[PDB]
RNA sequence: AGGGAAACAACCCAGACCGCCAGCUAAGGUCCCAAAGUUGUGGUUAAGUGGUAAACGAUGUGGGAAGGCUUAGACAGCUA
RNA sequence: GAUGUCGGCUCAUCACAUCCUGGGGCUGAAGCCGGUCCCAAGGGUAUGGCUGUUCGCCAUUUAAAGUGGUACGCGAGCUGG
RNA sequence: CGCUGAAAGCAUCUAAGCGGGAAACUUGCCUCAAGAUGAGAUCUCACUGGGAACUUGAUUCCCCUGAAGGGCCGUCGAAG
């Protein structure tokens, strides 16, 4: 079955500002998300959305699935805050957020001072945990990746930053 | 990677992807199944 | 005997072309037809009879498929190991007016008439030309 | 912006510690501003700066009227400097006092010129032997190119001819002392030219 | 000899008595250098293939017959 | 009815199938070292003993002492073993 | 090396979208450079006489006038 047939069913008072060319979702708990579609057909029902497609190519059969999952992510974003759990493994490692600055201790010679780009906040409930709250998956996921690539993990000790638990392999020395 | 002329699967976990015009093999298991060109 | 044109009796005109989405080499084949003078009945090969052209948007031009990130423009400097290359996309931000001149220059004779037909071509990367005194007419939008 | 000086000689001063500092002494005439090129007529943004004392028989009436828009009453030479953003108006003596101690500078002169130099002096081009059978050719160049297949000599080769009074800059020297009373800059190092030449002193490019 | 194959004795076309500011054709062609269709119709290829090549490899795609299972719930997926 | 052949000196230029430095999958990669394969031609790339020698074998270095094309580059530029 | 993500309910760095990336590439630093026949740009200086022929961008001659400037010439130069 195809994901382009299932509707959106946007919950709890989410406002659509659709022009036909540039859909604009505005809700509570963060707002101002918008996308532009190249050529699909968007109908606007009583609480759901269906994405009809034009010319039956391989490239309109592929867009209507992509633009359905992108609109669905904007609905959940104003509904729920996207988060990523990053744990720290290793001795002498720590992290502490200072407002909008995330400064780390990774066993280097000089400490790294990572700056968050936009309206996206990193909270640290521990010295070995990061929680990155945002509104869109691609911008939460990009910032979580760039922190991870400071010190990627190791098959011999595991000594390096490591997000949501199931990522790791190992071997003996 | 391991540049060949004939790529193929080795275990049950290998999926063959054609990424940017080249036939790659990525393995969700053991990294020694990673094969580049073919 | 058959009539030939005379260079002191020739009548020439002023055309203006807009290139705002035109394909590069399909645009340029109609400039080079009207610079040589194949659109006039009184065309002899050894004289130059043809219309001045002004091209106004030489940065809106369009090429097809994957050729924007390809199509190197090679030329040699004279010294050993002096071959140089620049693709289509990086060239158009440097000098936009020299994309559309080198395409037309290769569709002309290589004579001392070809150098004289090439002086009737006048391109601009802007939106207005300093030839309001000559009052060019539009053609083929 | 820089100052146009004049090379006068090399000396040596002592730190009271004990080290010696080789020093090139540069005399600065105060430099008048001839004109100020704004960006609106000229495109770029620059000044004209003039050093003095030329006899009033050698100035043409084209020039003499040119140094009368401002009351400069000028001498030899008219140099120009490209500047970022500043305001210089009519005629204003730019003095030595732009500089301080430290202050990495660039110095441009010509050079001493050697007439028609062979490849050994010009290109540091080690020569053939002296005994062991050698004919007339003792310090001639060697061969030029390859055989039949290029057939030509190849542009850019290193033959011989005229070592330069060409324009050469030395870069990133440092100022040891600034003297406003006798109008001197003291520069630690070598300065291109002959004594009595002409020298332009810019603040440094790289720094 | 002449025309064609970019230039190309021996490959295609055709065998020059001379003159013409006359017409129809052959192989090769008809966007611009360069004489003549930016002609009509039905599909196919996105790689600049066309405009160099072998064993061999591959969820590239277009067509044509095959079967295999399936609203009694198949294949995927989340659930023990 | 003549296109002067091997090695040395002088001067070079291009290829990349990389010797060094630069970026990097995998490892039977603990660390220091490595092995192997993709990307990269910007600048570098040893003095001697013995032989007509290129080649080689040695002594001592070095970040490294690269493999080819250019009439097996180069005699109207040198030498003549 | 990725981040979102379909086609192919999952997966997936790619088809659309979005980044990180090396002495190589393009600037960056030093020099020549409008013969760049596409021969550019600024500032300032000079010169305000007639007449005829033949044909009127008018051309040609006759006579007066030679300015801004530059060149010859001389003394030379860490320029040759």
């Amino acid at each position: 079955s195809r994901v382009a047939k299932n509707p959106v069913k946007l919950p709890a008072g989410v406002e659509i500002k659709l022009a036909g060319q540039q859909l604009s979702i505005k809700g509570a708990k963060g707002a101002l998300e918008l996308k532009v579609h190249p050529s699909v057909e968007v109908i606007q029902d009583s609480g759901e959305l269906r994405f009809a497609a034009r010319n039956g190519d391989q490239q309109t059969r592929a867009m209507a699935g992509t633009t359905r999952a992108l609109v669905n992510n904007m609905v959940v974003g104003v509904s729920q805050g996207f988060e990523r759990k990053l744990q720290l493994v290793g001795v002498g490692y720590k992290a502490q957020a200072k407002g909008q600055v995330l400064s780390l201790s990774l066993g280097f010679s000089h400490p790294v001072d990572y700056e968050l780009p936009a309206g996206i906040v990193a909270e640290t409930p521990s010295q070995t945990d990061i929680l990155i709250k945002g509104i869109d998956k691609q911008l939460v996921g990009q910032v979580a990746a760039e922190i991870r690539d400071f010190r990627p993990p190791e098959p011999y000790k595991g000594k390096g930053v490591r997000y949501a638990d199931e990522v790791v392999r190992r071997k003996e020395a | 990677m391991k540049v060949r002329a004939s790529v193929k699967k080795l275990c049950r976990n290998c999926k063959i992807i054609r990424r940017d015009g080249i036939v790659r093999v990525i393995c969700s298991a053991e990294p020694r199944h990673k094969q580049r060109q073919g | 005997k058959t009539y030939t044109a005379k260079p002191e009796t020739v009548q020439r005109d002023w055309f203006v072309v807009d290139a705002a989405g035109q394909t590069l080499g399909r645009l340029a084949t109609e400039i080079a037809r009207r610079l040589r003078g194949k659109h006039k009945p009184e065309y002899t090969p050894h004289v130059d009879t043809g219309d001045y052209i002004v091209v106004i948007n030489a940065e809106q031009v369009r090429v097809t498929g994957a050729k924007t990130t390809d199509k190197m423009y090679y030329h040699h400097s004279g010294f050993p190991g002096g071959i140089k290359s620049i693709n289509f996309e990086k060239l158009i931000a440097k000098a936009p007016e020299r994309v559309i001149e080198t395409a037309v220059k290769g569709m002309l004779p290589k004579n001392p008439l070809g150098r004289d037909m090439y002086r009737k071509l006048k391109v601009y990367k802007g939106a207005s030309h300093p030839h309001t005194a000559q009052q060019p007419q539009e053609l083929k939008i | 912006i820089g100052v146009v000086g004049r090379k006068c000689g090399m000396t040596r001063i002592f730190t009271e510690e004990g080290v010696s500092i080789p020093v090139t002494v540069i005399e600065v005439e105060p430099n008048r501003v001839t004109q100020f090129k704004t960006e609106e007529t000229d495109g770029y943004r620059a000044v004209q700066v003039t050093a003095g004392e030329r006899r009033a028989s050698r100035v043409t009436k084209a020039q003499a009227g040119h140094f009368a828009k401002a009351n400069v009453a000028a001498g030899r030479g008219v140099w120009e400097f490209r500047l970022g953003e500043e305001q210089y108006a009519a005629g204003d003596q730019i003095t030595v006092d732009l500089f301080q101690a430290g202050q990495m500078v660039d110095v441009t002169g010509e050079s001493k010129g050697k007439g028609f130099a062979g490849t050994i002096k010009r290109w540091n081009f080690r020569g053939q032997d002296n005994t062991h059978g050698n004919s007339v050719s003792h310090r001639v160049p060697g061969s030029i190119g390859q055989c039949q297949t290029p057939g030509r000599v190849f542009k850019g080769k290193k033959m011989s001819g005229h070592l330069g009074a060409e324009r050469v800059t030395v870069q990133s020297l440092e100022i040891v002392r600034v003297d406003a009373e006798r109008n001197l800059l003291l520069v630690k190092g070598a300065v291109p030219g002959a004594t009595g030449g002409d020298v332009i002193v810019r603040p440094a490019a790289k720094a």
